């Protein structure tokens, strides 16, 4: 989050996406009795896509929110503090708390990452088996 | 011959055979390519009727000499081609009489209406749902934080997505100004509304990086502007 | 009815040269008339809407760092929309249409805010320890200061002021100078 | 004349010269440009399998007069062009 | 007058040539003018810390 | 301008780097510092 550019990321891939599924619509006929499989791919990815925005936004403010407004420290060091040793990551005034912050904010952006790169791999492969 | 003609053959041009029996009676079906001219009315776009209507008389003659009578009351569609795209809901033949600034005699015509209906699976799936989904965006940029510094970005793909979906429903619809289409309205409401985000968060984010040593002015401000959060439901320091 | 275009009236005369003595002819005349609505809720509404940022753009903090991207956006749309209204229009170079001269004038307003703001984006991010050049700006910034009735008041924040003060007076003229082109239109 | 035309000659134009042999017998061959409508389904794109029908017929002359026969069960390609972007897998007639 | 290779006589022909010219407005409002503009950023980027 | 790009990809990378990865300023003090009158330019 540090660099500062992953909404930059998230839009162009989704720009991109809906360009080219726009494009497509051009060559495949304008018919309602089927839709084509590529372009339930591209809607499927973009349902996700926009859903992964949202989160990062999400992430985002929580990484740079300050110890001086946001503390909140009794709930979250109790559950956030113990999903790492669960995940296989290895473990480590008010830049204490400023570290922590960034640290649950990378947390939950990795936590994140598995189940959606799970969700996607099951996406496409599970899908993609009508002729065998 | 039909009235309703635009850029086609007036009457019928094959002149194929005909059926006669020993009666005296005679069959004759010709076929044709018919390209007519009907208001096609899009405000429910794209869950949409249209009432196309084709006006089929005679040119040279009065119901003095020539009278017309509809065999059928509908079209017949035994033979029908599913488009795939289009459905048609019911089609019913009338049989009128009018009166022209030409002449004294009365006319008679056959007025057939078609309402049809367009299957919404396509546009639902390929058009709509995309921008509807990117407009679901504009309120999203407030909770991003201010110092990161990137929420204009965001805000400038917002609107130049909209204005690109804009531009482009604006091909497929007619630029009929008698109606609005919804879709149009809409997106046109969201630009308005993404707009003003745009302004009203350069706005706060100028607010953000003013210096004290600059702009201080902290007596009317901070009486206001430290005891509405408890108002907004939200912990202090 | 025909939808879109209303008639107006069909006058018909009859020409008749008088020196070729051979030539007749009629002549009807068709006034048409376009209803707006349509073309005002869809080409004039955008370009009112996204016109307004040329202007917009200098309220904007220099330290955030963001002035490139949104004037280069505001540059980029109005390209669009011209490279669109000259497609829309029949290719005649006898006379201009209104909203692209609009447009023409807009764009070179945007194009020289482009300049001045990297001009003022370069004067900030000076260090006080390299490009001093205090006598010749101190007086005369300190006494152009009450001339734009601003607020009054270590020089790296001097040079933010000196910035900040330059382009909130390019703010106060460029508004100035787009209401006299908004009058204009009329 | 075909019945799936969409915007197109019904019947051909050109109306070429024709074989007669002495006992009777008349061959004809034209040359013609039609526009059929597909069916188009699109499930598998690009690996696709197009179906097309075209559907050929007298207009005024019942079978108690005139009966068709098919004389290949396939459609000839001695005359092919190789297009370049389809490749024909079958062509097959039906009698109905 | 020409000759061709077919015959021997000879074959007259006329010959007009029309010279005209492109009326500028559009394209020097349209096309040429934006692109000389955006040309003035070329070497703005080198000022810009 | 795609010679510019390729000149201010470069510039920027001279801007950022370290003191303890690219030392290297023998040869380079003596013509980057001595430039400056030439262009007319004030130094600090
Ligand atoms: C509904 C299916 C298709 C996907 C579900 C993922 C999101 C809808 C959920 C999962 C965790 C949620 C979040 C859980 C934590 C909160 C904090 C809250 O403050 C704002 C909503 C948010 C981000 C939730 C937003 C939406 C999130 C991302
Ligand atoms: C498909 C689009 C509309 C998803 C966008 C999700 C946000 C518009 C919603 C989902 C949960 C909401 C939040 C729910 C909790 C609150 C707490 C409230 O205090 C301020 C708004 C907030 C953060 C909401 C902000 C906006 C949020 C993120
Ligand atoms: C007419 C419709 C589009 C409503 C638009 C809202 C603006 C007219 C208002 C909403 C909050 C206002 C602002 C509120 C705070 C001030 C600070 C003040 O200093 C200058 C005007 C400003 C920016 C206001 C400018 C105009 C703003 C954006
Ligand atoms: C519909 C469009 C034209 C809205 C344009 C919004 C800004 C261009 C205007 C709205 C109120 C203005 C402000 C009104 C008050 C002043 C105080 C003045 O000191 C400096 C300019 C400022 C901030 C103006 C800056 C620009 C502002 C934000
Ligand atoms: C040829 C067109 C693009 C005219 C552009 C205007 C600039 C050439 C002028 C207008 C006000 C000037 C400035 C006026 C104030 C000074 C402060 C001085 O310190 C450095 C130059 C500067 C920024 C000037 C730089 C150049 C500026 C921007
Ligand atoms: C037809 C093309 C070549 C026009 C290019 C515009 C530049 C030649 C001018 C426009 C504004 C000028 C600048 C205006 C401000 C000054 C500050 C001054 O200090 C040094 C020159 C500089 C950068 C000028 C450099 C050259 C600039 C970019
Ligand atoms: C056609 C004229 C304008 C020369 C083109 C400029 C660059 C293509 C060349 C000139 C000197 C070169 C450099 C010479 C020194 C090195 C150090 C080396 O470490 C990295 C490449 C670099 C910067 C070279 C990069 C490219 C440079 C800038
Ligand atoms: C279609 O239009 C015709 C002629 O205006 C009208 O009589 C008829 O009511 C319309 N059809 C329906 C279902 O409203
Ligand atoms: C194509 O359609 C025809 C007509 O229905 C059908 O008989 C035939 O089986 C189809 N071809 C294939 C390969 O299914
Ligand atoms: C019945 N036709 C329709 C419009 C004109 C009218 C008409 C009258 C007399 C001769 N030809 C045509
Ligand atoms: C038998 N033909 C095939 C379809 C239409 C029908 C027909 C009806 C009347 C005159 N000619 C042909």
């Amino acid at each position: 989050s540090e660099c500062g550019e992953k909404i930059t990321l998230c839009i162009s891939v989704l720009l991109s996406l809906t360009v080219f599924l726009l494009l497509i619509t051009e060559i495949i006929p304008s018919t309602s009795l089927v839709i084509p499989l590529i372009g339930e791919y591209l809607l499927f990815t973009m349902i996700f896509v926009t859903l992964s925005i949202v989160i990062t936004v999400f992430v985002l403010n929580v990484h740079h929110r300050s110890p001086r407004t946001h503390t909140m420290p009794t709930w979250v060091r109790r559950v956030f503090l113990d999903i790492v040793p669960r995940l296989l990551l290895m473990k480590r005034f008010e830049r204490s708390v400023k570290e922590d912050w960034k640290y649950v904010a990378m947390v939950i952006d990795r936590i994140f990452l598995w189940m959606f790169i799970i969700v996607c791999l099951l996406g496409t492969v599970g899908l993609f088996l009508p002729p065998w | 011959v039909l009235y309703n003609n635009a850029d086609g053959d007036f009457a019928v041009t094959h002149l194929t055979k005909a059926h006669l029996f020993h009666d005296g009676r005679v069959q004759w079906t010709p076929p044709a390519i018919y390209k007519s001219s009907c208001s096609i009315d899009v405000t429910f776009f794209p869950f949409d009727q249209q009432n196309c209507t084709m006006k089929f008389g005679s040119w040279t003659y009065d119901k003095a000499k020539i009278d017309l009578v509809n065999m059928h009351s509908r079209v017949d569609q035994l033979d029908f081609w599913e488009s795939g795209e289009w459905v048609i809901v019911d089609a019913v033949g009338t049989y009128n009489t009018r009166k022209y600034e030409c002449c004294a005699e009365i006319y008679p015509d056959i007025t057939y209406a078609f309402v049809i209906r367009r299957l919404p699976l396509f546009y639902t799936i390929n058009l709509i749902i995309p921008c509807l989904l990117i407009s679901c965006l504009t309120v999203l940029v407030f909770y991003l934080p201010s110092e990161c510094g990137e929420k204009i970005t965001l805000c400038i793909s917002v609107l130049l997505s909209l204005t690109v979906f804009l531009l482009l429903i604006t091909e497929i619809i007619p630029s009929t100004s008698l109606v609005i289409p919804l879709i149009g309205e809409y997106l046109l409401f969201t630009m308005i509304f993404v707009t003003l985000s745009i302004v009203i968060t350069v706005f706060v984010l100028n607010v953000h990086h003013r210096s004290p040593r600059t702009h201080t002015m902290p007596t009317w401000v901070r009486r206001v502007f430290l005891d509405i959060v408890p108002r907004l439901l939200l912990m202090k320091r | 009815p025909s939808g879109e275009w209303d008639i107006v009236a069909l006058p018909g005369r009859r020409n008749e040269n008088p020196d070729d003595s051979t030539y007749v002819d009629i002549t009807y005349d068709f006034i048409i008339r376009r209803k707006p609505l349509f073309y005002t809720i869809n080409l004039i509404i955008p370009c009112v809407l996204i016109t307004s940022l040329a202007i917009l753009v200098f309220y904007l903090p220099s330290d955030c760092g963001e002035k490139m991207t949104l004037c280069i956006s505001v540059l980029l749309a109005l390209t669009v929309f011209l490279l669109l209204i000259s497609k829309i229009v029949p290719p005649t170079s006898l006379d201009v249409p209104l909203v692209g001269k609009y447009l023409m004038f807009t764009m070179v307003l945007v194009t020289f805010s482009i300049v001045t703001s990297v001009c003022v984006l370069n004067v900030h991010h000076r260090s006080p320890t390299t490009h001093t050049m205090a006598p010749w700006v101190k007086v005369v910034f300190l006494e152009k200061l009450p001339a734009l009735l601003f607020m009054q008041q270590s020089v790296s924040e001097d040079w933010k002021y000196v910035a900040m003060v330059i382009d909130r007076l390019f703010l106060w003229i460029f508004v100035f100078v787009c209401v006299f082109g908004t009058i204009g239109m009329f």
